[PDB]
């Protein structure tokens, strides 16, 4: 999306990278290796560069049948933050990302990933009374994201819950 | 069937089981009134049965009459006619109105299996009033093991949420009967608000029992997610914008004093339940104008 | 002396009168209790005092009472002392005490034609339960010929509201009782909202009749305004953060609360005897009132 709508223009990127395990940072590499003006940041800062900032392009995992998507983690604090400063929220998914089941419908609906990568084994006694938590995806709710770039144009959340009707079946919720 | 008739059958489908929504009955009386026909010609009977609905709601104007009974004429004749005889027609009107209230009895349980997969471990369910929907939800949840608690507000004018309160420790649930003025102190604690509609108009909001709008505001303010489940004989075609425009025709139901159902907007309610399945209340727009076609 | 006649005289007198507040005739009890010490002292004294402020806060609970005597306490010790020979010092004190006496007295009637000149004529007052303060507060905006409609709800716990609404109509008001649970539907028509204050705490949010916070936060909803009148000694230095962390011995008397706690950042104004004040400022003058 980017590197193609900015092969015209030249403006501000302001890559956050993901906290857990660095993961904009590749991210970085290959938009600057074309000169796009990449600004690279720790997630924990955002609040504060966020009143500097127009569009806010996050890039999801998944939908839901509510737009409610969840996303690369830290991205509901982003959108907590991009509604504080009330920017848009430019969602970039395809259509094959989206999925008729319902927000709470999983039990731990984010994905805990080894905490060894937030309190690397290597430090010792500590490690034995650390709830050390790693939710690597958060849950954006309906009501902070304004306009879904599908690949069939733009949209809005409440033209999403027709997309299913379009795409799926009812009885298709429980697969 | 001089509309005598009509309310006096009305009154004793009433109290024949006070449980279910006034509107069912109302479907159902309509239904053997079509049945007590005396006539087959489709304008006549159309006719009839928009004065037996205008009858009905001058002693129950509780909005689900008027929602169900309008959905009543809206699918009976749905599919074709060719009334070469009018009587055939008639056998197909009343197969397909029963075929409609089938649906309206399987509300209740597809509500029951959609919902209960909202209720996460551990919390605190608040109410409002006798919502059999919402009782039924809550058993539906609490015999599928989950673990929670529950507090519900009396909503002074008839102290339904005590009604309940009773009904529902008959089920062995923790559950608290709090004033209905605290509903702002307890809003924090209690995680999830679930509340029964009795009606849901087409921007997507409710009109429901006087202590709902507060509700509905408090529980946008301490962010705790709001729930309000609703069936499909209550999707109304009004659409008001404040409190005075809720019609005289549904609020005061009673033919220096206090209204009795009002309105709360569709960005209050987080998530709406029907049996066209969990939606938002947008959803409400796009699926009513598809339901009343 | 001890509380068989000390907890007597307070509850005939406090019940003497409903226009006469709880607090009010606490401090008066503590000052006739002083009228009887008959001791040699003042440490005994800042110890007796607090002994009749725990015999006191038992047959009421209310944040009036307790806010009343610490501050009272407070205040009386402020001309400096230099005991001359416990008798001094018994002057001294008896005076402090009899002129915050007066002080609290006229704090109703400064309040009054302090807040009169807030009812933009033609409006929809909001109250929500029967409060002195608000009762001649809406007399002096009536007598000063205003007109406007009082919705007064009813305060569920007991249905007191509507004892404001009889005394109220009683001055050719037009009075509307609405339902306590229907505070949802008449704010979209209340031109602003006067609830009876019952003690301030610090950040300025308040403690007030159980249906104040919904009421509230409704009026922060719809942008209306939020206006409190505070008696002059209703101030007491909590700072809860969610309506549990208010003492237990205020909100009780099944579960089922009697006050709680308005957050201030829906409170547009407070009226004090200590003038009109944006809640910051009565964070202010608390922590230099106390002093």
């Amino acid at each position: 999306f980017l590197k193609e709508a900015a092969r015209k223009r030249k403006f501000h990127v302001i890559v956050a990278e993901c906290a857990p395990f660095c993961q904009g940072h590749e991210m970085a590499v290959n938009l600057s290796k074309a000169g796009i003006e990449t600004t690279v940041m720790t997630d924990a800062a955002i609040f504060a560069v966020m009143s500097r900032v127009n569009k806010v392009i996050i890039g999801t995992k998944t939908i839901l049948a509510n737009g409610a998507l969840r996303a690369v983690t830290g991205t509901h604090t982003l959108a907590l933050a991009a509604k504080h400063h009330s920017t848009p929220l430019i969602v970039c998914a395809p259509m094959f990302k989206l999925s008729p089941q319902f927000p709470n419908e999983e039990d731990s609906f984010h994905k805990f990933v080894a905490p060894e990568e937030v309190l690397p084994f290597t430090e010792g006694d500590i490690l034995e009374k650390v709830s050390v938590h790693c939710p690597v995806f958060d849950y954006v709710p309906p009501e902070l994201i304004t306009l879904f770039i599908s690949n069939i144009g733009g949209n809005a959340p409440s033209y999403i819950y027709r997309l299913m009707s379009e795409l799926y079946h009812p009885d298709d919720h429980v697969l | 069937m001089d509309d005598k008739e009509l309310i006096e059958y009305f009154k004793s489908q009433m109290k024949e089981d006070p449980d279910m929504a006034s509107a069912v009955a109302a479907i159902r009386t309509l239904l053997e009134f079509l049945k007590r026909d005396k006539g087959e010609t489709i304008q006549g009977l159309r006719a009839n049965l928009t004065s037996a609905i205008e009858t009905l709601c001058g002693v129950d104007s509780s909005v689900a009459v008027s929602s169900g009974g309008e959905l009543f004429l809206r699918f009976i004749s749905l599919a074709s006619l060719e009334y070469s005889d009018y009587s055939k027609c008639k056998k197909i009107m009343i197969e397909r109105g029963e075929l409609f209230l089938r649906r309206i009895s399987l509300s209740r349980n597809k509500i029951a299996d959609l919902c209960h997969t909202f209720i996460k471990d551990g919390a605190t369910i608040l109410t409002h009033a006798y919502s059999r929907v919402v009782l039924r939800v809550l058993e539906a949840a609490v015999a599928a093991k989950k673990r929670f608690s529950v507090y519900v507000t009396e909503s002074q004018p008839d102290l339904s949420g005590k009604k309940m309160a009773k009904a529902l420790c008959h089920l062995n649930v923790p559950v608290t009967v709090v004033l209905d003025a605290a509903v702002g102190y307890i809003m924090e604690k209690a995680d999830l608000v679930i509340v029964g509609a009795e009606g849901v108009v087409e921007n997507g909001g409710i009109i429901n029992k006087i202590g709902t709008n507060q509700m509905a505001v408090c529980a946008k303010a301490q962010n705790k997610p709001f729930y309000v489940v609703a069936e499909s004989f209550k999707f109304v075609r009004l659409f008001p914008l404040n409190q005075q425009d809720v019609p005289d025709k549904f609020k005061y139901k009673a033919d220096e004093e206090h209204p009795w159902v009002d309105y709360t907007a569709p960005s209050l309610i987080t998530l709406l339940f029907t049996d066209l399945g969990v939606l938002t209340p947008s959803a409400v727009s796009d699926e009513l104008i598809k339901l009343y076609l």
